[PDB]
RNA sequence: UAUUGACGACCCCGAUUGGUUCUACUACAAACG
């Protein structure tokens, strides 16, 4: 699961939260303009774009303080075992050995297909029934592939530089990120292909926040959370974040402008 | 002979699949759309996910893992049967009985019959699905033949390459839970959805395969305790804090959303009642099944499903006989076994 | 002095190509034009640390020891797409 | 004038976006008390 993919879904939910609060529509903006909204420009980053402000020339671009790493399965195959699957030609023919091999169950198609399952799909024509001409397709659904933990990295030092050193300006970005993680844990963010079409729902069983050299008021982030709703973080800390979050919602300034 | 009009021409441009972003109809918004003719796509506002079976022993092993019931014949749809697939009006009214076949796809003011549905097989008796390896197809046990099973010929299984066979099925009365995650549904679009998920008793949806044979009739109902619907104002409150906060009680509104849907249908498809709207009455009869207790089966010229399965010769008798068309679904009229 | 260092892709695995798309935030679908691909060096691939330091002071600088610690910690990132998975 | 007489599967992926935007040399050492 590319980190480009985990970052775009997190960014999409982050932006949707921001736009929801500000009631700000995205339909008229082009895609580069849709991306460019507050807090996500610092967390997720913004494109380099030199603009003359007034005599002064400023780059609107900044690298993301938030970085996501590609995710990988517990489940590995030799480079040829997978080529045996990619180059299979008959779903009930040579594909069955290929998947039995690649899943590690060479003699249990049942166990093999509890890991990688071929799924046929039809579009059904609305007057006739049956199936629409040509609209037969198949997915290799990784129904039982096990995955490694997703690893996100927030450069607090990079954020603090954007906020010109002001550690008090961190709290809304942290509050946003925890709201995005609350949605991720509540199945509100599906990942990958086909999310509306039978795929992409994840169950989040643990989130481990593990920062180093954090500023003293952000140190209650150092927590292993297992409740989806963040209730493993101290309520006094979640209320402090909520207060700074609400103060920002009341006036959603560009928090790195000074 | 060739009919004079192609079926695509008997469908209104407003009912054809959408070709641009501005002609997206309710389901094209709710479930999403991709243009089949060029650029243009829309991610659906409705996501089905988290399907779980509750029952552990949900699957009917008919006796041994190797047992398999041979499964009637699921033939291909043949819209060439203009008295079944063609409508005398773009309202979807059937063809008139007694006319010659050339009458079918004949005038641009003809229509298609619309969306094909498989009415629930109401009134199937006790033990109908029981012990399905038994070839009860040739006896009217409680007035129904074992219509889902391919009859034996000469006492041997007719596992020909026209029928499939199934090693098992999901038992009746087994239960699945799934969730629908919805985005930016209006009260009409939401009320339409919730109407389907809160249909009155004995309305049943049809699912999966084998629907002509009676398979896949399912009851959908909402679990309200796990449902969490809020408008954008309610999400501004939810995202307003990292502390937990009260969700609104959507159960006060569900009836209001359904009424918002129902009144919109009354207003745009002008009627004094919602239930008298023709696609609503037709859809209702599909979900409910037919009340007259006549059996549901493919046309044939004999009460029993005889093993040779000559379903075509009811259509032969109909052509030389009263040339009857497929009755309107909301009229609930059965065919005679001798259409002459 | 930092030399150019050739990358040894493990065994002789070929370069991967990674697809990218921008998803329109209104429609939820691939934004027009925003379809791209990036060749990426696999993972596990090795290259030399080609470093030379001429000292005028005695010993080795603390800042340079800290750098080598960060390298062994894996804290430095290299190349494009550092936030989007890579480097 | 309406008879002759039963067999038989099909669909196998389809449509689209395929790069977009920014940075394009900057200070120097030779000039100038």
């Amino acid at each position: 699961i590319p980190g480009s993919s985990i970052k775009g879904i997190l960014r999409t939910q982050a932006e949707r939260i921001i736009r929801t609060i500000c009631q700000s529509n995205g339909s008229e903006k082009n895609f580069l303009e849709q991306l460019r909204i507050n807090l996500v420009n610092e967390l997720f980053g913004s494109a380099s774009l030199s603009q003359k402000q007034n005599g002064k020339d400023i780059d609107l671009g900044k690298i993301g303080a938030l970085a996501v790493n590609d995710c990988f399965s517990s489940l590995s195959m030799t480079p040829d075992q997978w080529k045996a699957v990619e180059n299979a030609t008959e779903m009930t023919g040579n594909l069955q050995p290929a998947l039995k091999q690649a899943t590690g169950y060479p003699n249990n198609i049942s166990q093999a297909y509890k890991v990688l399952q071929p799924a046929m799909h039809v579009a059904v024509d609305r007057w006739t029934g049956g199936a629409a001409e040509g609209m037969l397709y198949s997915v290799l659904e990784p129904i039982g592939v096990t995955w490694e933990p997703i690893q996100v990295h927030l450069d607090i030092a990079r954020l603090k530089n954007y906020y010109h050193g002001k550690e008090e300006k961190l709290k809304p970005a942290i509050a946003l990120l925890l709201l995005v993680l609350r949605d991720l844990a509540n199945k509100k963010i599906p990942v990958g292909y086909g999310t509306n079409r039978g795929m992409g729902t994840i169950t989040v069983s643990q989130i481990t926040l593990n920062g180093k050299a954090l500023p003293t008021e952000l140190e209650p982030l150092n927590k292993t959370m297992t409740c989806p709703n963040l209730t493993d973080l101290d309520e006094a800390f979640r209320q402090d974040l909520s207060t700074a979050w609400k103060e920002w919602i009341a006036d959603p300034i560009d928090l790195c402008q000074q | 002979g060739l009919y004079e009009i192609a079926p695509v021409d008997l469908l209104d441009e407003t009912l054809k699949p959408a070709t641009d972003k501005k002609q997206l109809s309710p389901a094209d918004r709710v479930f999403g759309w991709v243009n089949q003719r060029g650029n243009g796509c829309y991610k659906g506002q409705l996501r089905i996910h988290s399907v779980t079976c509750q029952h552990d022993d949900a699957i009917d092993d008919f006796g041994n893992q190797n047992f398999s019931v041979p499964l009637a014949i699921l033939g291909q749809p043949k819209p060439e049967q203009a008295r079944f697939y063609c409508a005398d009006d773009r309202k979807g009214i059937p063809l008139e009985d007694g006319y010659d076949r050339d009458d079918g796809y004949s005038d641009s003011e003809q229509g298609l019959r619309g969306r094909k549905v498989y009415p629930h097989h109401k009134g199937l008796p006790n033990g109908y699905w029981s012990n399905p390896t038994e070839d009860r197809s040739q006896q009217a046990i409680q007035g129904h033949y074992q219509e889902y099973r391919r009859p034996k010929k000469d006492g041997l299984e007719q596992r020909d390459d026209q029928n499939r066979s199934v090693k098992g099925w999901v038992k009746p009365l087994t239960e699945f839970t799934f969730e629908i995650d919805v985005t930016n549904l209006s009260e009409v679009e939401l009320g339409a959805l919730l109407w389907l998920l809160t249909l009155p008793d004995l309305h049943f949806h049809r699912l999966g395969g084998g629907k002509p044979l009676g398979f896949g009739s399912v009851r959908l109902d909402i679990d309200p305790d796990k449902t969490d619907l809020r408008n954008g104002a309610g999400w501004r409150d939810y995202y307003g804090s990292l502390l937990e906060t009260s969700q609104p009680d959507f159960t006060t509104l569900i009836s209001q959303w359904i009424n918002a849907f129902q009144t919109a249908v009354k207003e745009e498809y002008g009627s004094s009642s919602f239930d008298q709207v023709t696609f609503i009455k037709a859809s209702g009869q599909s979900l409910q099944g037919f009340h007259d207790n006549a059996s549901i089966h493919y046309p044939r010229s004999t009460p029993e499903p005889k093993p040779d399965g000559e379903a075509f010769k009811w259509f032969v008798a109909n052509e030389k006989g009263r040339r009857l068309a497929l009755p309107a679904l909301e009229k609930s009229q059965s065919f005679p076994i001798k259409p002459s | 002095i930092v030399d150019d260092a050739v990358i040894h892709i493990p065994n002789n695995a070929d370069v991967e190509i990674r697809e990218g798309v921008g998803i329109d935030r209104h429609f939820g679908t691939a934004a027009n034009g925003f379809k791209y691909s990036r060749a990426v060096i696999p993972k596990g691939s090795k290259f030399k640390l080609p470093l030379t330091f001429d000292s005028q002071d005695d010993g080795l600088p603390n800042a340079l020891i800290q750098l080598l610690c960060a390298l062994e910690a894996g804290d430095i990132r290299l190349g494009a797409a550092k936030t989007r998975g890579l480097g």
